């Protein structure tokens, strides 16, 4: 029935009950969409030099009894993704020593897969995609100290109430290249919660390449407090997006944006890259971002932004880049931009920009590239990329320019002179020819 | 694999938009909280539900707009049959559902209709508020009025009430007789020493007498329960149980959003399972290895 | 020293300190800029064949005495405008029955220049240009009701407090062509005047072809009185632009946008144009133009509006033409534009427009010319274009297209089949060239 | 350059004419919000809102004088003479009348219309609960005290005692029509505010602590607090605020009308140049 070719075998949607006799050799072996009900030794005895398997998506109800990769030293990823009622037994996962990559995505698993001993054989495991299950409190056994490669885990879509100290005394000592906890919600933990003494610190003692917190509200004062519970806690990218609570919205004073002791909690971080795009954020409020001492990369794309206060970016002396890109921002000036010193790159690209100030981007010496693309500009002032003496790049294009004679002189000159900056090419509103190509007597 | 592909992108069209109702309802369900725990002035209730009412408006235009080649993902319960196999058996239903305000039991989802009103509601936004509430001292009954706190008998002609000035008893008398000692006027902690019982306050407002509980939390005229209502200006009224129930707060608000909720969640799950059902129907004709790397 | 050349003498600053002796055959002359202290009767003795007449901005002080133009009675246009003091004796236009317009702006005259007599011989006026003086109250005197051609006044930047029914008696039973009373402030006459009563109909039984009142606030309170007292008016083109107090204005809930009361008063006026632009409008109400039955026109550009309600053109049964250009739309959908059935044109350029909804144009069969440029869409539903047939002309460009196939081909196809409708070229952002020229396979 | 330059100087005026109209707007909008904040039944957080709306277009007033040029000239930032020669034979010279046209200059710098107020009694009772305390009066050499709320009248004493009608003998209770009816004088208020008594004047006016006139300071969620002159200098809500905008307004519409005076002479001068002339048809 399988297709074999080379080293693998291709058992997909077959009718099994049982896994077929496959050659040997194999090395890669896919039964998804069968009708395995159970796993058990007998299962893969002839498999040694398998290294991928998955088996995805059996009917619902799949067995796997102990013992069924007993035997598969080789095996490096196990994929066994929607399995709907998955049942394992405890020693289900004998023989694994080996393997790095397990993934149990919609498998209906709770919180007792991680607390139970499942997955104690599985000493060298890296990573561990538990997405999409009914775990709704995280709390990994004692086995998981001695883990020394176990570095990605994605819990994206379980309903966690909380994450606390005590919860995750198991993963202190780990350093996380990726831990993903998007959509869990985290709902317990607001401002109205009488636990958060108690909760300590989620993260004590362990440090994280990429935390992924995305879909996961940030009301203001959740962020503010959930911050300052995890405060020391060194990240390198912190990824926002989507926190639907996070900013008050366009009309509306009910929730507050992000403040000056919004993010004091990441004070000593190390946060290199920042994402909060999505969010609904409508005024970035003076120092919001001045504990992000480190920072590089900020976007703050698609979001409501229609209002930049006086020092919104203030601290942020190693930022690099900036990302404003789909926002509500209608006009720019001095003020909006000032302690970004060291900005190579800013992003203002389909907002409603009507204006820019004289004195726009006095503020950013360093900028390479400039993105106005996409707004609403009739003209801007003479002279105001004059000291731009750093860039590379502009975006100017999809804007209504008004080529009248002589507001448009210093623009088309200035595109002329610099044609090689220009992205795309700018256009006149009405006769639709390149800017560049107008000569002003 | 070309209608296995267009299964794939009716299921990431239907995932976006599913995502995007979600993170509405979600933010719903917060300003619901807010509503609930947070200290919340009138003003702040109205401010409030007008965000609920923008986000359950974006709910229902995201589930009139979404499409995938002419079909409106979350309008109606559908069946979608997809054949994946050239030879004609393999189909993999699409389950669509209708997903709307409507079909997710919050239509008139709100969070600021009247409070029952209670004794220090009244107090607190009504003036010329006059009355009095009642103690028991076993077969005599008290009066003590509200503002000046001045103890005076339960009656038709209600008499001024002292203090015995050698007993600490409850008196009508002026004085007591020696061998006249003035009796001091009684206060509310005179009937609390005399093991008096509170009863029934009778609290006047806007010139109508209202009948509210010891506690004081339960406020009735001729045994129906009255509420406390603020015009948008800001006027606050006082109205009956039953006009009352027409402009409620949605009763349990929390539990109507998580209905949404988890209807909404379900349909996320159901498309991640046939998603992967798609991915692998594709990898299947295409004879395709995932490589360790990029897995 | 005068150019003549033709029939015209130019006398244009000539340092002249009296009208100089010019050539007995001119119809045109242009004392302009002079220091002619005064006229009298021998000034213009030589010119009678003489037409049209202008001695503006003489040095200040100019003394116009009796019977100065007498003898002029082939003199169609007079203008005297910028004599600061301007000293007109009474008989100052004696021997004038012939003239047809008269012009004295910024002469300071007060409003005894109506009341008194200056004009009395003046039968024959059609048109009185009394901008930028210091008339505080209109006050036409009796002999008013004799000039039957009387039919244009401007009044602009006088600081009129209030017009009143007993202040215009002598205009009753007039019909203007033009009454421009733009920029008078009318600042008494606010909702929290004691002065209604009294004052009734300013405009009773007189009628107006085009009534300006454009740059005097219109609180909408104001504006509701107002048209409540003036109601019965026949006006034909209402022109309200900057009414800087009418709108709420983005962001602020202190004044109110107009409602369906707003307007209630020009239920019997037949009007055709309305001009509402530049007023801060923010939300356009149910019903709040459902008095204009004969509307015809309608602009509302240059407001703030980013929100239109159900039913907001309930009643514009014969409305042809809405501008809605440059305001803050963000989308569009069917319900927007219900109970426009007539529509011919509607220009919805330079917005915020990110979405167009499946069936926005809806209930526009009639739609001949569709502006949709200068927004930010990436794309439109399929088949938004389908029932517009009897489309003539649309602009696209200066939009963001996203050329994606298939997200682009029922619009380019749409473009390429209807070419000769796009005005401009619609441009796929990134690569810069035509929508049209793109073909999805 | 005879016609080019008179073009520009018609340009400036111009590009300054539609500037002060932006600006002549936003000062007419405030003076309407600053007549609804007077006139309007106004809680706490109204005046707020309408402040935020006044600090807003005063704001684009300063923008509009901060941004508004043509050819380098910011025209509404620094009183200039701006001589354009408009003949070609050198003599002919006009001048535009720039003026400095922004916040500070129109004198506008911190008006509002929410800052505190000196108190008054009145304002007293009508913001604060629990306002007790009593007017005083004197006939003569007998001094009295008359209850706020309760009316009642009482000897001007140390231990005070009840008086009748005027006679502290036991006669029906003692009213102020009474002591009106007696020609007694109006002295100074005890009011006594969260526990602390304050002096008022006879009228009600001025309110005292230890010789410190009082301001009654506003938070826009109906809080409202006590404080003194020198606290309140700063933030004080402005005195005569239609006259301040009014005066901003005269100033605005000075400039406007000469630059009109000024453009009818470039007009002209254009015109004298072209030999041009306007025909009656055009002229209507
Ligand atoms: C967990 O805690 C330990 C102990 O405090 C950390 O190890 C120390 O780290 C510092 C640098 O900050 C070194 O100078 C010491 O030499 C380390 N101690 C030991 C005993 O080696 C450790 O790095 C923490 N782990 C994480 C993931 O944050
Ligand atoms: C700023 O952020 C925007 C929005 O997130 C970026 O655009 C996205 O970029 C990713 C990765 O290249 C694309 O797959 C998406 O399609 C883009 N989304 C949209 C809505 O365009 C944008 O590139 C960022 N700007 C810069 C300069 O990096
Ligand atoms: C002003 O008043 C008169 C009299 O009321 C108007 O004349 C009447 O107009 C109606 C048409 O509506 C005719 O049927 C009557 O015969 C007219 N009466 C007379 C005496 O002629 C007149 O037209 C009004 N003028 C304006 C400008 O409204
Ligand atoms: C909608 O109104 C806009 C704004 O008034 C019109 O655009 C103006 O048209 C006038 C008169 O032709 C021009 O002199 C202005 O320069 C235009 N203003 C701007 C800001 O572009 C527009 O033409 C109207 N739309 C239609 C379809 O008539
Ligand atoms: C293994 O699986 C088969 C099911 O086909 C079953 O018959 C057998 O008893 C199982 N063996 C063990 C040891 O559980
Ligand atoms: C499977 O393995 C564990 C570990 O040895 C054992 O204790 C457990 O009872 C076994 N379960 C079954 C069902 O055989
Ligand atoms: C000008 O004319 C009128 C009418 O004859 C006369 O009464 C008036 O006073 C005259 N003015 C002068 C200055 O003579």
């Amino acid at each position: 029935e399988c297709s074999v070719i080379g080293y693998n075998a291709i058992c997909i949607n077959r009718g099994l009950h049982q896994v077929p006799e496959l050659p040997a050799h194999v090395n890669y072996v896919d039964l998804s969409l069968n009708s395995i009900a159970e796993l058990n030794e007998t299962s893969f005895s002839r498999l040694q030099d398998l290294q991928f398997l998955k088996v995805e998506q059996q009917t619902p109800g799949l067995v796997i009894r102990n013992n069924t990769f007993r035997g598969l030293s080789s095996l490096i990823i196990l994929k066994l993704d929607y399995n709907q009622f998955l049942q394992l037994e405890t020693g289900a996962f004998n023989g694994l020593a080996n393997l790095e990559v397990l993934t149990l995505t919609q498998c209906n698993l709770d919180g007792a897969v991680l607390s139970g001993n499942f997955f104690k054989p599985l000493t060298s495991l890296e990573m561990l995609v538990l997405r999409d299950n009914n775990i709704k409190k995280i709390q990994p056994a004692s086995f998981f100290l001695n883990m020394r490669r176990f570095h990605v885990l994605d819990l994206t879509f379980n309903k966690v109430k909380s994450i606390c100290e005590e919860d995750l005394l198991n993963f202190q000592g780990k350093h996380f290249t990726l831990l993903r906890l998007s959509s869990i919600t985290l709902q317990d933990m607001n401002e109205y919660w009488l636990g958060w003494e108690k909760c300590g610190n989620p993260f004590k003692n362990t440090s994280i390449t990429t935390l992924d917190l995305s879909g996961n509200g940030f009301k203001e004062s959740m962020a503010k407090r959930f911050f300052d519970a995890i405060a020391g806690t060194k990240i390198q990218s912190l990824i926002l997006s989507n926190s639907y609570n996070m900013g008050s919205s366009f009309g509306h004073t009910n929730f507050k944006d992000p403040d000056n002791f919004t993010f004091k909690g990441l004070e000593a971080s190390g946060v290199k890259t920042c994402d909060l795009s999505k969010s609904k954020i409508f005024a970035l409020l003076k120092s919001v971002f001045s504990h992000f001492t480190d920072l590089e990369q900020l976007t703050l794309a698609q979001n409501e932004i229609n209002k930049i206060d006086d020092n919104a970016f203030w601290g942020l002396t190693h930022l690099l880049k900036l990302n404003l890109s789909q926002n509500f921002l209608g006009s720019i000036d001095s003020r909006m931009f000032e302690n970004l010193d060291k900005l190579e790159v800013l992003d203002l690209s389909y907002n409603h920009i009507r204006a820019l100030g004289d004195q726009s981007f006095l503020g950013l010496p360093n900028l390479k590239e400039l993105a106005l693309d996409t707004n609403q500009l009739k003209s801007v002032p003479d002279g105001i990329f004059d000291r731009l003496t750093s860039l590379q790049k502009i975006w100017l294009h999809t804007n209504p320019w008004d080529c009248s004679c002589p507001r448009i002189d210093y623009l088309s000159r200035w595109l002329n002179k610099n044609s090689q900056k220009e992205q795309g090419s700018a256009k006149c509103s009405g006769s639709g020819k390149p800017v560049r190509s107008i000569i002003c007597p | 694999s070309r209608n296995a592909n267009d299964g794939i992108s009716i299921a990431q069209t239907t995932e976006g938009a599913l995502n995007e109702i979600n993170n509405n309802l979600q933010r719903v369900r917060e300003l619901s909280v807010q509503a609930t725990n947070g200290t919340n002035s009138d003003s702040d209730l109205k401010s409030i539900q007008d965000e609920i009412q923008q986000r359950l408006e974006e709910i229902d235009r995201v589930s009139n707009q979404t499409q995938f080649n002419g079909v409106k993902v979350l309008s109606q319960d559908n069946q979608m049959k997809i054949q994946v196999g050239a030879n004609d058996g393999e189909t993999i239903t699409i389950d669509l559902q209708k997903i709307d305000v409507k079909s997710l039991g919050l239509d008139g989802f709100n969070v600021n209709g009247p409070k029952e009103a209670t004794v220090g509601d009244l107090k607190s936004s009504f003036k010329n508020v006059t009355g009095y509430d009642t103690y028991a001292a076993g077969a005599d009954k008290y009066r003590v009025d509200i503002n000046s706190g001045a103890v005076v008998t339960d009656a038709v002609a209600p008499d001024k009430v002292y203090v015995n000035a050698a007993n600490g008893q409850l008196t009508t008398d002026d004085a007591e007789n020696n061998t006249k000692t003035k009796n001091e006027s009684a206060k509310l902690s005179d009937l609390e020493a005399n093991n008096a019982v509170k009863g029934e306050s009778k609290i006047t407002v806007n010139g109508a007498e209202y009948t509210a509980n010891a506690t004081g939390d339960k406020i009735t005229l001729a045994g129906k329960t009255m509420f406390i209502d603020k015009t948008a200006s800001g006027v606050s009224t006082l109205i009956n149980e039953d006009a009352a129930a027409a402009k409620k707060s949605t009763a349990n608000p929390l539990a109507s959003i998580d209905s949404a909720l988890s209807k909404v969640d379900a349909v996320r799950s159901s498309l991640g399972a046939i998603q992967n059902r798609f991915d692998s129907a594709i990898t299947n004709l295409g004879n395709t290895v995932t490589n360790l790397n990029s897995a």
